[PDB]
Order: C-alpha cells, then sequence, then structure tokens
C-alpha cells in the first residue's frame, strides 16, 4: 500500500498562529486523501475529505491543499480548541495512516526542577531496589537522561515517561527510573542522575550517597 | 409447478450474469469447450471460407447455481434461459464474416452440483487457407479457433 | 463535481422527446436542413440505385432545452445521446433499400440558447431513373428526396 | 446525531478470543457500512474490516483468517469477533461509520475507541514504597517528594496526597509495564521543613482487587 | 463473485453514460486509439471498397470507475458490458458500404 509519512511529528504553536502539517505519500495519492482531530479519550473527529471538502459542521479555519504525492492541511487561525494529534490517511489503495502529527501551544521555556530519590529501606527490606529520577514542569518536551553509578554509566533497567502538557501551564513533566537488586545496589555507593535540556549548555545533575 | 418457481427465484435472488462465477479472486473459470459438426455446409475457395453448421458443448461449473436437491422437492436439475445466467464469452476467433457469436441461445442445463450445460447452435464462416495445388485431388485443413474473447487465460481456462 | 451531470439533469429531469419543441401546438418548428455530401460511391445503373455518403445537417431551436453557460460553468455545448431529445425523424422518401434513417445515430449537440444541432452520417441508395440514350456520354439527374 | 459506541472486555488473555459490540444510533445500518480500525500501541491505525450496508463483509487480508463480523439491524449493532489473539493485537479498537462516492469509502465518524489489553497477567496490588531525597541538601521554600507504585495490574491505578490536599502540585507520570507488571510514579511538592516532621503521605488505592495503602514521608 | 458483484453494483448505482469521465467538464478525455488489422478480407478493385478485420483497441481513464481493491478482496480488474459506460464514438470517417462505428459491444476491462 502507499506509505504515508507526516512532518512535524511534534508542533508547537501560539493561539492564532496560521500552520500547516505535510503529509507525504510513496506514490501519487491521486487526492483521495483525508485528515481527522484525534483528542485524548475523544472520538477521532474527520476534518477534510478529498484534499479540500471540508467535512459539515468543522470550522472554516481548517482547510486542504495538495496533488500527486504532497498534502497539506492548513489552520488558519490555531485556537485552543485545535490542539490535538492530526492524522492524514489516504483510501484509494489500501488503508493507510500516517504516524500523526501532535500540535501543542507554545510555551515560555522552563527549566526542570531536577531531582534523586534513593531506594527506601522500606523497599530495600523486601529486596527492590528502583532508583527514581524526576524532572518536573520543563519545557519543551526536548529532553535526555542518562543513569550513572559508581561514575560508571547504566542502560539496563532504565525506563522512563513522560506527562502531556499540564492543563494550567502547558509545560512537561517527566520520570525516570532505574530498577536494580538488593545486591546490585549495594555493590555501589555513588548514584548520580544527569538530565540535558535546552535552558542550559551544560547537563543539570543530581546524586546521593548511600540510604537517606 | 410451485417447487421449481421456488427454487428458480432463489437461484437468482441477487445473481449477477455479469460477474464470472470465480469463489477467490485469483480462481479461474474451467470451460470444457466441445464442437459437434451438424453439416459442413460449403467451402469456398474465392474467400477461402468453409461454412459450417455446429453445436457447441460448452460446459463449465457456477458456484452461485448450487443448490440442495432434496431441500427443493427432489429437483435434480434445472434448465435456464441462457441470458439470465452468466456464459463465457467463447467466440469463433477466425470467423471471416463477423459473426462471432452463436446462432441461437438455446437453454442451459444447470446441475445441482452448479455444473452448467450449453449446446448452443452455430452458424460459422471461418476462413480457411486453401491448399490450391493438388486441385481437384487437394485435400483441406480447415480450422475453427474458439476463445473467449474478452477473459484471460488467467479468468477463464478453456479445454477441449 | 463535472458541471456536464447538473446540466443534463437541469435540462432532461422533465423533458418528453415525444411531445414537439412547441409552446401551441399549432406552431411549427422550423428546421435548417443542410445535406454535405461525402462522397457518390456509386451509380448502378441495372438497379437504377444511387449511393452516396451524406451528412444530414440539422438545426433547430428547442425552447425546453434553453440554458445559459454563465449557470453551467461556461459550458457552451452538452453532447446527448439523440434518443433523449426530440427529432424531426427526417428520413429519406426516396431510398430503395428501405433504409430511411441515418446509418449512424450520433449525439446532438445541445448548444447554448436552446439550438440543438444534429449532424448524423447517412449511407443513402436511392431510386434514379437512368437515361441510358447518350451512354458513355450521359449525365444523370439523380435526386435525393 | 451520528454516534457510535464500541463495548468489550477490557482484558483478554491470549490465544482466547476477542468479541467487541458497536452499538450505533443516529442511522440505520442497512444504509451505512461500518468499518472497523485499531490502533497498535506506538503505531498508526490500520484498517480490519467492514461491516457493508447491504450485509456483507470484507476484511483486512492480513486479518481475514482471524476476523469476522456481523451484524444486527434490529439493534443497531456490529459484532467484531478475533481469535489466535496476541499481545500485539493490544490496542484501542474503533468502530467508524463510512462514507462513500461511488465505489470509493472513507471513515467519515469514528467511535469513541474502547481499549484492549492482551495478556496473561493476573490482578495484582501494588507495593507503596516512600520517596524521599537523600540528604535535605537546600531549605528549598518547596522540594519535590514523591511514592513509587510498582508491581500492580492491570490499570488504572489511583494516586493521592493526603486525600483531597493534594493540591495541584502533585503530578502522575504514565505508567510503563515492566516484566508484564505495571509500575507508577507520583509527586508532591512541599517545604523543605514540612515533609521531615509532617506526616505528609501519598494514599493509593488499585480497583483491580480494591486495594489501598497509605505511606508517609521518612528519610 | 460477491465482491465482485457488490464492486459491480456500487460503481453503476448513480452511473451517467451521457456525461464525459471527467471530473471538470474543462478536463478533456485523453483516449489511446490503437488500430489492429486482423485480416485483409477483401480488396474490390472495381467497387472501390476494401474490407478488412479489426480491432479498435480504445483505452480511457473514466474518473467515477475507480475502487480501492481492499475494500472487494483485492479485485484489481473487472470485466463489463460497454453498454453501461461512456464510451468513444469512433467513427470511420471514410466508410463505403459498411457500418460507421463499432456494433460488437463487447465487455470492457476495468
Ligand atoms: C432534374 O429533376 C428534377 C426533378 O424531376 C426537375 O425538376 C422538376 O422539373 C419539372 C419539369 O417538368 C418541373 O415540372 C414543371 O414545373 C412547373 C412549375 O410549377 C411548379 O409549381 C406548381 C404549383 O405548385 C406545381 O403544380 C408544379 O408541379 C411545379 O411544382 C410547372 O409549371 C410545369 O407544368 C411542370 O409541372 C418540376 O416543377 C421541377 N421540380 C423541381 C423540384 O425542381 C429538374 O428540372 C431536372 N433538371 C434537369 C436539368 O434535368
Ligand atoms: C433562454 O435562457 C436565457 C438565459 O436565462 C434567456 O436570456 C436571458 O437571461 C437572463 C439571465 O441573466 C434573464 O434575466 C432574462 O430574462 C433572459 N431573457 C431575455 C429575453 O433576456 C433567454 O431569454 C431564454 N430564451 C431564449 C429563447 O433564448
Amino acid at each position: 500500500d502507499i506509505v504515508i509519512t507526516q512532518s512535524p511529528s511534534l508542533l508547537s504553536a501560539s493561539v492564532g498562529d496560521r500552520v500547516t502539517l505535510t503529509c507525504k505519500g510513496s506514490q501519487n495519492i491521486d487526492n483521495y486523501l483525508a485528515w481527522y482531530q484525534q483528542k485524548l479519550g475523544e472520538a477521532p473527529k474527520l476534518l477534510i475529505y478529498k484534499t479540500n471538502s471540508l467535512q459539515t459542521g468543522i470550522p472554516s479555519r481548517f482547510s486542504g491543499s495538495g496533488s500527486g504525492t504532497d498534502y497539506t492541511l492548513t489552520i488558519s487561525s490555531l485556537h485552543s480548541e485545535d490542539l490535538a494529534t492530526y492524522y492524514c490517511y489516504q483510501y484509494i489503495n489500501g488503508y493507510t495512516f500516517g504516524t500523526g502529527t501532535k500540535l501543542e501551544l507554545k510555551r515560555a521555556d522552563a527549566a526542570p526542577t531536577v531531582s534523586i530519590f534513593p531506594p527506601s529501606t522500606e523497599q530495600l527490606a523486601t529486596g527492590g531496589a528502583s532508583v527514581v529520577c524526576l524532572m518536573n514542569n520543563f519545557y519543551p518536551r526536548d529532553i535526555s537522561v542518562k543513569w550513572k553509578i559508581d561514575g560508571t554509566e547504566r542502560r539496563d533497567g532504565v525506563l522512563d515517561s513522560v506527562t502531556d502538557q499540564d492543563s494550567k501551564d502547558s509545560t512537561y513533566s517527566m520520570s525516570s527510573t532505574l530498577s536494580l537488586t538488593k545486591a546490585d545496589y549495594e555493590s555501589h555507593n555513588l548514584y548520580t542522575c544527569e538530565v540535558v535540556h535546552k535552558t542550559s549548555s551544560s547537563p543539570v545533575v543530581k546524586s546521593f550517597n548511600r540510604n537517606e | 409447478s410451485e417447487a421449481e418457481g421456488r427454487l428458480r427465484e432463489k437461484l437468482f435472488s441477487g445473481y449477477d450474469s455479469s460477474v464470472r462465477p470465480a469463489r477467490e479472486v485469483g480462481d479461474r473459470v474451467r470451460v470444457s469447450v466441445g464442437l459437434i459438426l451438424a453439416q459442413l455446409i460449403s467451402l469456398n475457395e474465392k474467400d477461402e471460407e468453409m461454412s459450417t453448421k455446429v453445436y457447441l458443448d460448452l460446459e463449465w461449473t457456477d458456484y452461485r447455481l448450487s443448490w440442495d436437491p432434496a431441500e427443493h422437492d427432489g429437483i435434480d436439475s434445472l434448465r435456464i434461459t441462457a441470458e439470465s445466467v452468466w456464459l463465457p464469452d467463447v467466440v469463433l476467433l477466425n470467423n471471416n464474416d463477423g459473426n462471432f457469436d452463436v446462432a441461437l441461445d438455446i437453454s442451459v442445463v444447470v446441475s445441482s452440483d452448479g455444473s452448467v450445460r450449453w449446446q448452443p447452435p452455430g452458424i460459422y464462416r471461418s476462413s480457411c487457407s486453401i491448399q490450391v495445388t493438388y486441385f481437384p485431388f487437394d485435400w483441406q485443413n480447415c480450422t475453427m479457433v474458439f476463445s473467449s474473447y474478452s477473459y484471460d487465460s488467467s479468468e477463464v481456462s478453456l479445454q477441449t | 463535481k463535472n458541471e456536464e451531470l447538473r446540466l443534463y439533469h437541469h435540462l432532461f429531469n422533465n423533458y418528453d422527446p415525444g411531445s414537439r419543441p412547441v409552446r401551441e401546438p399549432e406552431d411549427t418548428v422550423t428546421i435548417s436542413l443542410k445535406v454535405t455530401l461525402t462522397n457518390l460511391i456509386s451509380l448502378n445503373e441495372k438497379e437504377e440505385t444511387l449511393t452516396t455518403s451524406v451528412w444530414i445537417g440539422i438545426d433547430w431551436q428547442d425552447y425546453r432545452l434553453n440554458y445559459s453557460k454563465d449557470d453551467f460553468g461556461g459550458i457552451e455545448t452538452l453532447r446527448v445521446p439523440s434518443e433523449l431529445v426530440w427529432l424531426p425523424e427526417i428520413v429519406l422518401e426516396n431510398n430503395i433499400d428501405g433504409q430511411f434513417g441515418v446509418a449512424y445515430d450520433a449525439n446532438v449537440l445541445v448548444y447554448e440558447g436552446g439550438s440543438v444541432t444534429w449532424l448524423p452520417p447517412a449511407i443513402y441508395r436511392s431510386v434514379c431513373a437512368v437515361e441510358v440514350t447518350y451512354f458513355p456520354f450521359d449525365w444523370q439527374n439523380c435526386s435525393l428526396i | 446525531e451520528v454516534q457510535l459506541q464500541e463495548s468489550g472486555p477490557g482484558l483478554v488473555q491470549p490465544s482466547e478470543t476477542l468479541s467487541l459490540t458497536c452499538t450505533v444510533s443516529g442511522f440505520s445500518l442497512t444504509s451505512y457500512s461500518v468499518s472497523w480500525l485499531r490502533q497498535p500501541s506506538g503505531k498508526g491505525p490500520e484498517w480490519m474490516g467492514r461491516m457493508w450496508d447491504d450485509g456483507g463483509t470484507v476484511y483486512n487480508s492480513g486479518l481475514k483468517s482471524r476476523l469476522s463480523i456481523s451484524r444486527d439491524t434490529s439493534k443497531n449493532q456490529v459484532f467484531l469477533k478475533m481469535n489466535s489473539l496476541q499481545t500485539d493485537d493490544t490496542g484501542t479498537y474503533y468502530c467508524t461509520r463510512d462514507e462513500r462516492i461511488r465505489a470509493i469509502n472513507w471513515f467519515a465518524y469514528w467511535g469513541q475507541g474502547t481499549l484492549v489489553t492482551v495478556s496473561s497477567a493476573e490482578t495484582t496490588a501494588p507495593s507503596v514504597y516512600p520517596l524521599a531525597p537523600g540528604t535535605a541538601l537546600k531549605s528549598n521554600s518547596m522540594v519535590t517528594l514523591g511514592c513509587l507504585v510498582k508491581g500492580y495490574f492491570p490499570e488504572p491505578v489511583t494516586v493521592t496526597w493526603n486525600s483531597g490536599a493534594l493540591s495541584s502540585g502533585v503530578h502522575t507520570f504514565p505508567a510503563v509495564l515492566q516484566s508484564g507488571l505495571y509500575t507508577l510514579t507520583s509527586s508532591v511538592t512541599v517545604p523543605s521543613s514540612t515533609w521531615p516532621s509532617q506526616t505528609v503521605t501519598c494514599n493509593v488505592a488499585h480497583p483491580g482487587q480494591q486495594h489501598q495503602r497509605w505511606t508517609r514521608k521518612l528519610c | 463473485s460477491e465482491h465482485e458483484t457488490r464492486l459491480v453494483a456500487k460503481l453503476f448505482k448513480d452511473y451517467s453514460s451521457v456525461v464525459r469521465p471527467v471530473e471538470d467538464h474543462r478536463q478533456v478525455v485523453e483516449v489511446t486509439v490503437g488500430l489492429q488489422l486482423i485480416q485483409l478480407i477483401n480488396v474490390d478493385e472495381v467497387n472501390q471498397i476494401v474490407t478488412t478485420n479489426v480491432r479498435l483497441k480504445q483505452q480511457w481513464v473514466d474518473y467515477n470507475l475507480k475502487w480501492n481493491p481492499d475494500d472487494y478482496g483485492g479485485v484489481k480488474k473487472i470485466h463489463i458490458p460497454s453498454e453501461k459506460i461512456w464510451r468513444p464514438d469512433l467513427v470511420l470517417y471514410n466508410n463505403a458500404d459498411g457500418d460507421f462505428a463499432i456494433v460488437k459491444f463487447t465487455k470492457v476491462l476495468l
């Protein structure tokens, strides 16, 4: 089937901005391309079909354009209600969907509130020794985290997750974990969390030695 | 004949004679082509044309026309006008006068297993390359070429 | 959407090709005739048949097919099968093989303003009495009616 | 007007069989086709199959053997059934009303979608470990402290801080699967002098087995 | 074929063979025309008429007769009666005593 790609993967824009989302096929889609809007926990809603036919009841600020293998959805005036993920899809040869473009309101930069927590003795009593590191209310979402133990870097057992934009301040919050056995934890004493973010040329670091 | 009417209405409910009876999209329809010669009407050397009166013998399976005879009062076969069932467009390719089709669309016989047999009469004037040399002791090797006009070998497989 | 489909539906959804294009029954339909001869195929003296290939130019006004190009995206001509419009049923009366009508039922052209044009091709075999007196230096007054 | 509502089991075991019911209102199944879409976790949606208005069915060629679709025009319901289930089938399943032009079809309205999770894991209560910094290295006006919610199954898990006293200074980072079970983290912002002395406590509960825990902050 | 029958039914539900198969009336239907000569049946020197057996391969795109193959089990082509669809009215201008247009409306490969 016609492979489809979308760009940008993630786009930040301010309310009222004109924005365009690009959708590109691997083959001539012959204007049989459609756009639909999806929100977290809400039924997806069709915006446009046949590349420029607006779905009934959709605000006229949405408009579509394109031909051949390149197509664009334009929002001429970004409302706060238009912050969502937008998928293009094709229905002339099979049914293929883009990866989706996630659209968020643009936010002033914020440095992450980085902190680190040792595995408490209540956890160590169970033999679990999962370390955890947090980075709250940072923006943009572009962030990278590395675990280092006794100065040695660690990648096994590393996990992380990031919240969506906060409903009040649109910043992001991230958690990260390092699952360890009691033996593996006790084999070392120095632990540190390294967080790289665009607000600084050097990473923020938070560390602890032994149990709290 | 109430049960025959009921069966006939059941078979053609939702039937489409324009669509070949391939079950899967890749399935071919196998058509056995027989020929029965009723009269060699003439051979024309000036036109290089042989006129024959023949009966074709076309047989294929149309799964859409299958039924259980025990459900339909023991009717084990049915005679149906050919225009209402799907027919392979078997035509005389080497005709000399443009008459591809058969002379009379007689009814087909449909068996309960879906085997359809059709034996339409044809009047045909095929082109025949005349061996001019040994006249009048000459012998002629005339050919009648029957093929589906439209369907490819990947859709209708002819057989002797 | 294709504007030709809107135009076709607008013209023919309430159109009867049986009745003449007249507002009152006593009105005459004026037909413009323009027979164009393509070739004189043959004059068969033995059968007294003149064979000709002609185009029968037939133009008339049909007020029911009136439309303006401004209302239909600038369409200035619509091709319609001749079976859908009223036709004057012009025939060659002095034919000899019984082929009264034209050889191909070409589409009519419905121009804007209600003008309808038909120009079918026809081969006609027609009675031509042959005066053989001065053969081979003869000339023949064949006619098409 | 037009609405579709998928329903079905949230958890199914591998190699079991899944059934979903798409309830329909505002239109008649006899005049609109209903397609089924699924969105696998971390992937774009894919078309699974369609219930035609004429009552025929067509399936994605990759899933044709695994799928069947049926409908009840009196109840205005469309049923999806799938067998030979595997963990890859975990995702949100949508039923859609399909618009048409001539022979071309496209998805015009979506249902709210039902999350289907394919996992053999049994329901398990979370452990709630206290999280406190290794040293009170600064007298910050507020310091982040948290609780680790690890080992529970299935989703969801609810986390609060001093019940209603959680305030907006709380985050609930999305859960992560590890070794076939979920782990979740939460944090609260509290003064550096308050958390070592006041019983600042996270409250955690798990509807999968009506579990409840509370863990204070200590160092 | 239930898929193919459904496809044929849905293609022609509201198809019009009167209007040209363009998306927009300003477009031009581009028809590829290939004459195949099958047999030189006769040359009539006396009547100045040549009789030939031919095939007129006509090819064009009908905008309305597209479909998605995955909707119909992967059917990528069908054969349909040519009287259903719009066709170019190719006429033999120099016809002497035959038919001007095509009269054998064989099936169309769509
Ligand atoms: C080629 O053939 C044509 C058809 O045969 C010839 O035209 C015809 O020629 C004859 C010659 O006799 C004409 O007949 C005469 O017509 C005049 C005119 O009267 C006309 O009008 C009255 C009143 O309506 C009507 O009664 C007459 O029939 C005529 O229509 C008469 O006064 C004479 O008595 C006699 O009838 C034909 O009228 C004429 N018809 C046409 C349509 O031209 C033509 O002459 C031939 N040409 C050659 C070069 O051979
Ligand atoms: C045929 O239709 C045309 C188009 O309506 C008529 O021409 C005029 O069109 C304008 C549209 O702007 C109308 O307001 C006029 O009433 C129309 N009539 C006249 C007399 O100007 C046209 O009259 C119609 N009839 C014929 C015989 O062509």
